[PDB]
DNA sequence: CTGCAGGGTTTTTGTTCCAGTCTGTAGCACTGTGTAAGACAGGCCAGATC
DNA sequence: GATCTGGCCTGTCTTACACAGTGCTACAGACTGGAACAAAAACCCTGCAG
């Protein structure tokens, strides 16, 4: 007969080899041939493509990380990423990590106190340098870290309050923080482009965004209005050494979503109120003027390296605009930013224009204001003077905003259905609810035809759909005589060939036929809206149809971009302070906004967003 | 000796804790608005009128042969006497502007035609000042004298930020009392002299002053370096021996310590008086009447009108003069939520 | 020629396949010819070979606990464990997994679907059994869960409206729930007390403590109430002589982590029929399942229970509410005798227990139906002060917290008195009793640091009584012979507050409870002689409560700190916290989320994986 | 015509429940059924009206010794007992749905017996048992008295209640199923109780109105939740009481009408005026109708509908009742953040 | 010898289809929150007026 | 020489609206096989190139 089998796993080893010792001097000798002896390697892989056939890959992954080494412990870097980017407050961590670690046996995350020592190589104040020449009327030290805002007022009763609250840092040891973190990134940029190590110790550029916008009210149940002032590092080129008009290393890829736009100012104030704005953002200018003469050296991988900058002020809607530059709020006689023109002077000729203001010469312009060195009347002064009223303080490259860019443009081809509607050459006169008559059975047509129920403001969503050959055929249903609708149809098809050209990245890569042939369409279209529709923009035109119809090509000669300054980035990262405020409160506001910037700082480093592989 | 509430009707969100008032040919002028003025208003000196206890408002403009003003924020007013050449008018210099840079320009304001109906015109020639220019600097206080018989002006105080060596940008906001030397103004030339004695140990700030026939008296203020609230009153006497400016001076014993104060003259040189604040921490609250004579000032306490609670446990206030024993006062109302009105007004008088 | 053949670590699967095909149809051959046609256990042994041969030991032994030991990480339990025990939100448990995983492979957490299926093993509706007898008026159904709390109302305008929201359990569902979850400790116990498995399957007792009194003001209607249970002590009676034997007793009842939510309702307390409406359906639990034994599967072998409630943690209020008796303060106070107000100012100790439910039942008959032919407030008296249809058997019994915070603003307002002169001047004014308020509130602003609220929590009071804080307050009154009386009275009030907040007096402090009567007696005389000015007749129901009750209820009962109520007012606040950083969020829905989350945080085979895996 | 009011209660917002009742006893008007049990300030639960100068009053009312007290019921039937030999004057109540939501099941015959001094009113009950093959506990149904040449008794019709007893269930603990159509003979001396079925009683139902005379009743339009709808017919029963059984004949109407939940109010003897309750389950009705009735037989035609306010016409629900002789009070559940308390402003209406 | 064009070689890697199987993510229903576009009132200035 | 109203201008509620956060779910895309195949990497190996 003979002893029955048993099932191979429940004998010791001894029957096992006893009943496995053919298959084992086979895959032996097999190894000998094929692999020079590798049984480990060999029976690795059998047992590996095995598991695979059951289609468990699970216990398959876990064993091949037991084998070609380990990975017991988890980098102290990571685990403060995993506590920022999760919105997990201290004594959290610190529970779970209890809960975790003596679970099974082995310290998978790291405590507290190594990851806050860890930490603290990330905030600013972490890497000496010079400054060359050295710095006009700065502060000398490295590694001075969070300093309130209050820049000391004697407390004193007497005064103008000091009850504001704000924390920020010094400006320089904030732009040497990001830069001394994208250490990884410039050295990419360099064995990219395959340039040399010794000799590109000198001709650097880095171009620095600046941005500030309010934020309202902040909702606690429990101290309402904030300004947030941040900046993003933009490009870093090559200057060295012959022409080289210029050469990027890295382009920031993702200009403006909030993942890269570092908080650097916070402050319990109102946008509104000039005074307490300026008394705090002062220092901030005082450095960023004194920092663009000097240039800057850092260590980078071992050599110290220098750095110059050019700064693009951009981010800002157009109430700061005005603010920082001193002009009017809002719907002024001198409606533009660039241009001089009134009204009057951009409805006769609209799009022949030339871009000239510039900072200094505001400066000048004011001056001239309060002296009055030529005596004249008051509406005489500010005309002769070009609506400047305020000594302005702070350098702004005024740029069109890329977020609304559409939303006059909405409005303006609203009211242009609802008078086609109407027969304005005809009646000229409408009266109060007749246009309201034209409006509901325009939008009933719209709601029949493409699904887009009426609205009582302009989102950008509504303009979207709005702005279809597909809509205009289905309005043009409704206006009668066959030949204006050709007409609009004509103006709204050069609009739509226009759009992406703003709303672009980089149209010097993305899409230049429409950039190189601009110009004539912009031209086409002043003169549509002239010729056909004259009876409306006569004397009064909206603000941002100068804009849209002035300078878009000149302003992307000057820069090369729309998009890639617009701070419609930043105003995503209001979502993150409101947040971080209700979920990493201390409580009291003194060291509330403490430590709001600094676990903000930490969530908007490159260093951490690596580590968020997700791959 | 009362007070009575007002009522801020409208533009009550355009005065701020500090400003400045201006008592000229019966009409009061504030100054001093909260951010750079507006098209509603382009000059930002506002006429205020009050009627069965309101408190409105009214834009005013000037003629061609003026100047534009910045809306200063703490400046020293003087107020020149009318006599030749050119009655009359008051002085402003210098204060801090909305953004916090400095004037050092002294600017001379007059008014110049009515009405037609009820309506004013005003000028502003800046006197561009050789020297020994006066640096920058506010809280301070100016005067007018007229000594034997030349007319001149004087001035004293003021606080600023350190000298652009040690002009540090963490304590970019500091201030510390500038070097306490007296600067004489003549109207034109403008030869401003600087000069001092002794006596003039420390400069002080927010110290209302006090002249007449070219012997000044100083009043309470305070200083920043020793932290004291001193009582130097003090006494300074010029005239014009030229081809020499000589001054002298004394310090007198008995000076009184109110910061801030509300000065309302009603007689020749009587002055019954408010004052923003006893110490640093606890206000002021009782009145004072003040005369003074050739044999010199003398001291008396008139009565407190009744404060009404609601001020009395305010964290802070302030006021300015409405003329003739009547003045304004204000107050950094607490609501919840704030109105956005931060200023109700309560109106006080003389008898 | 030929492509040299690398080392076989670094070839592709498909590569690998066709590198190998050879010995892989060849271990095919051998494990289904000498196997069983089993290739996974065979490839398994062969690793197991070639690993032990290298002496490379550890490797082996973790890989063979891998294979039938579930390694795979740490686990799914203790993972959703860990998802609770810290709030961590959806999104946020994924955010931290797949980072987690993605660098430093080898994946620890578990992905949110596989907590979808561990969640089914631990909320209601799994585990069966039955009745014996079966039970009558409750559904045959025993695989529900989470039940609409109307118990299906009728819609129709007509009636009340179904305008309530609230969701809950099924009670039984939830008592075998939690039983099911304690059979760890039951089956620990039964081998501590030296105690058969397979025998003594008969006598198992359990009692169930339950206990609800909402919060105000959870908004930003705007009320709730939130009725939990928590079983407390598991005993076994067999088989005669032998008393019983206690099996599990819970050893921290008055803390959060054992309170054992069953129903939440958006109704106000106050509003007295919305809340029987939707409470009844518990009533006919309660009541059909005193009798019938219970059968669960536990310890593999399916065993008898039985039920004794006893009805305790609702606040004096509602316990008045659901009792239907005078509300509240009113003649009749004692919630346990038939006295009067003055009957106990003229003797305060000495009183027998009368309050029997089901006599306030067959009394509330004699109110109705008045068999004497008596006037209205005769038979007020006759009757002893029952007006209203008593609705729920509360054992009876008094709260330990409620109480003692009474007897803490007691004593506040005795400062507030004894500040006064009054027992010279009989009438104070109400001015000077708010002076007397701001004069006491500088004083123990100055000692002992406490700040003034309107209403007061539970440090007030624990802190608020103690000596050298009486010696801080004594300071103020002039007299030298009341301050030592009532400092007198202090020494003797520490002579009795463990005495209730005892958890075994006959453990913790015997002497203080064997000599309770005469602290109570001397108590009474002192009252009578040196503050009979202020309890002439007039006295408050915690004072009764505490002096003359005690002994009795203690004596019968087993103890007072046990039934407390601590853990419902305390744990509203984990409640708010729920709905803040878990909800739904939407009102048919903000429950259905809340519960699970809620009966989640509460179960054992949880709260061991955070102290069990501590120490 | 008819003409509207909005009035405000002083010192009254948490008396009055979204269900309740009014009764007139000797030209004095009493309100019924309160939130909550008893509190110290009235033991009953019954509360005297007044509306003047706009202001809505309430006080407190007393009983006697031999007085049984009453249950605060919420929805109970209600007919008044003609003032008669022997004891005037009687107004029957029963008996409604509890605070814990119970039925009592009991009748309950309450009426006046002195006065004063000041406006002051003495009362009584007699809770009276039933002998039977009596009605089982329900609610929402309606009663009145008829005289059959020349005998008196009380009947009732209608009624909804919980699920039977066997087949209740813990989940559906709360819904209400249409009682059998089987009519009780209520004799009131005897406390005798009979029940009868009529085989053209299609269906049981609920929430109607209903008013009798000299013998023979009309019901009116309620509600039957077999198809959720709302049958707008008529019925009518010729009923006698011969002795010893009173034997009873019942037949069905062409057309009544499709009303639920109404107020009723008197003018006169037999003609009366109503105010309307709902049309459909989301759909209130909002006009009035009269109904002259007489031997020949039942005449009804509309009446004029007065002008509501925006809040009626635009709330999702109104109830109320009929101070009496054309008088009534009806009640709009408000919509307030912050609570005014006042969660019900307050309309009267009258006729001429 | 170099030089490249490209012939051989084995070895990556995709490559096709049908039945499963896991999982990562987008879509859905949902009311609290900031908002800025617009209705507006109400005050002021010039025009017609007293 | 002083008063009254339409046009209009500017600060002010207010209210539609996006949009963000959370569980839940559904679906789609990566994962299992046998043959039979271009197309390329890089060793080699010839063969026409001086
Ligand atoms: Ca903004
Ligand atoms: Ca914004
Ligand atoms: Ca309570
Ligand atoms: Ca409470
Ligand atoms: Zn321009
Ligand atoms: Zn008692």
């Amino acid at each position: 007969g003979g002893r029955p089998r048993q099932h191979l796993l429940s004998l010791t080893r001894r029957a096992q080899k006893h009943r496995l010792r053919d298959l084992k001097n086979q895959v032996k000798t097999f190894a000998e041939k094929e692999e020079g002896g590798d049984v480990k390697s060999v029976c690795l892989t059998l047992f590996l493509l095995a598991l695979r056939a059951g289609n468990e890959h699970k216990q398959a992954d876990e064993l091949e990380a037991m084998m070609q080494g380990r990975g017991f412990g988890l980098h102290p870097a990571v685990c403060l990423a995993i506590r920022v980017n999760t919105f997990l407050s201290c004594s959290q961590y610190h529970k779970m990590y209890r809960t975790v670690k003596a679970t099974s046996g082995r310290q998978i995350f790291q405590p507290l106190h190594t990851l806050r020592n860890a930490e603290k190589e990330l905030l600013p104040g972490f890497h000496q340098f010079e400054w060359q020449p050295a710095l006009k009327n700065v502060s000398t030290s490295w590694d001075v870290g969070i300093i309130d805002g209050l820049s000391g007022w004697t407390v004193s009763v007497d005064d103008v309050p000091a009850d504001t609250i704000s924390r920020r840092f010094r400006y320089d040891v904030a732009l040497v923080s990001a830069l001394k973190d994208l250490e990884e990134d410039i050295m990419e940029g360099l064995r990219e482009r395959a340039l040399d190590d010794s000799m590109c110790t000198s001709g650097f550029t880095v171009v620095v965004k600046e941005s500030c916008d309010g934020m309202g009210d902040v909702s606690e149940k429990h101290p309402e209005k904030a300004v947030r002032f941040s900046f993003t590092i933009m490009s870093i080129s090559i200057r060295l050494e012959g022409e080289d008009d210029g050469i990027t290393i890295f382009q920031e890829q993702k200009p403006n979503s909030e993942l890269s736009c570092r908080p650097l100012c916070l402050m319990f104030v109102d946008e509104s109120d000039h005074e307490t704005l300026t008394a705090i953002l002062g220092p901030v200018v005082a450095e960023r003027k004194a920092m663009m003469e000097s240039r800057l050296i850092i260590s980078v991988g071992g050599l110290l390296r220098s750095f110059r900058f050019f700064f693009r002020g951009t981010g800002y809607d157009e109430k700061m605009v005005r603010e920082m530059e001193g002009l009017e709020a809002s719907g002024s006689t001198y409606i533009c930013t660039l241009c001089d023109s009134t009204r009057a002077e951009a409805s006769q000729n609209m799009v022949l224009h030339s871009i000239t203001r510039s900072h200094d010469e505001n400066l000048e312009r004011y001056e001239i204001w309060r002296k009055n060195p030529f005596s004249e009347s008051a509406d005489e002064l500010r005309d002769r003077v070009k609506g400047v009223s305020a000594k302005p303080f702070m350098e702004t490259q005024p740029t069109l905003d890329a977020l609304h860019c559409d939303i006059g443009n909405a409005t303006e081809f609203y009211k242009i259905f609802q008078d086609e509607i109407g027969e304005v050459y005809q009646k000229p006169n409408p009266s109060r609810e007749e246009r309201r008559r034209w409006r509901s059975t325009l939008d009933k047509q719209l709601r029949k035809k493409m699904k887009l129920k009426p609205v009582m403001r302009m989102n950008g969503n509504y303009a979207r759909r709005l702005m279809t050959r597909e809509a205009v055929e289905a309005v043009c249903e409704l206006v009668p005589s066959e030949e204006r609708r050709e007409a609009l149809l004509k103006l709204m098809d050069l609009y739509l060939q226009m759009k992406p050209v703003w709303r672009s990245t980089c149209p010097s890569r993305d899409c230049p036929d429409q950039l190189c042939q601009y110009s004539y369409n912009s031209q086409q279209f002043a003169d549509l809206l002239s010729s056909m529709f004259k009876y409306r923009y006569d004397g009064k035109i909206t603000n941002y149809l100068h804009k849209t119809l002035a300078h878009v090509p000149e302003i992307v000669e000057r820069d090369g971009s729309i998009g890639a300054w617009a701070s419609e980035g930043n105003e995503s990262g209001n979502k993150l302070f409101r947040r971080f405020r209700k979920m990493n409160a201390r409580q009291s506001k003194t060291f509330e906004l403490e430590d709001i910037l600094k676990h903000h700082w930490l969530y908007t480093s490159k260093y951490l967003q690596k580590f968020m592989e997700a791959h | 000796m009362s007070l009575q509430p007002l009522t801020a009707v409208n533009c009550g969100s355009l005065v701020q804790p500090g400003f400045s008032l201006l008592d000229l040919e019966g009409d009061v002028y504030l100054f001093g608005q909260k951010g750079w003025p507006k098209r509603s208003c382009p000059t930002g000196i506002f006429g205020v009128r009050i009627k069965k206890g309101e408190l409105k408002l009214r834009a005013i403009s000037f003629s061609n042969n003026s100047s534009y003003l910045p809306p200063l924020r703490c400046p020293a007013i003087a107020h020149f006497e009318a006599q030749d050449g050119k009655p009359e008018c008051y002085l402003i210099h210098g204060g801090r502007t909305p953004n916090n840079e400095l004037s050092s320009s002294l600017y001379m304001l007059s008014v110049d035609s009515r009405g037609c109906n009820r309506k004013v015109t005003l000028r502003c020639e800046e006197k561009e000042l050789v020297g020994d220019v006066p640096s920058a600097r506010y809280g301070h206080t100016l005067s007018v004298i007229n000594s034997r018989g030349k007319t001149a002006c004087v001035l004293f105080g003021g606080r600023s930020y350190m000298p652009p060596t040690e002009r540090t940008t963490q304590n970019w906001n500091s201030v510390v009392d500038c070097p306490p030397q007296v600067y004489l103004i003549d109207l034109e030339f403008g030869c401003c002299t600087a000069h001092t004695l002794p006596e003039l140990t420390d400069g002080q700030s927010f110290h209302v002053a006090l002249a007449r026939q070219d012997c000044v008296y100083f009043l309470g203020g305070h200083i920043l370096s020793s932290d004291c609230r001193p009582s130097r009153l003090i006494r300074l006497h010029v005239e014009l021996l030229l081809g020499s400016p000589v001054l002298t001076c004394t310090i007198l014993h008995e000076g009184l310590t109110i910061t801030s104060a509300i000065a309302s003259p009603i007689g020749y040189h009587e002055y019954i008086i408010f004052g923003g604040y006893q110490s640093e921490t606890q206000k002021r609250m009782e009145c004072t009447y003040v005369g003074l004579d050739d044999v010199g000032v003398h001291m008396e306490s008139r009565e407190p009108p009744q404060w009404t609670s609601e001020i009395s446990h305010s964290r802070t206030w302030f006021g300015g003069s409405l003329g003739k024993g009547t003045a304004l006062v204000a107050i950094p109302s607490e609501g919840n939520p704030t109105p956005p009105e931060a200023y109700h007004f309560y109106q006080v008088s003389f008898q």
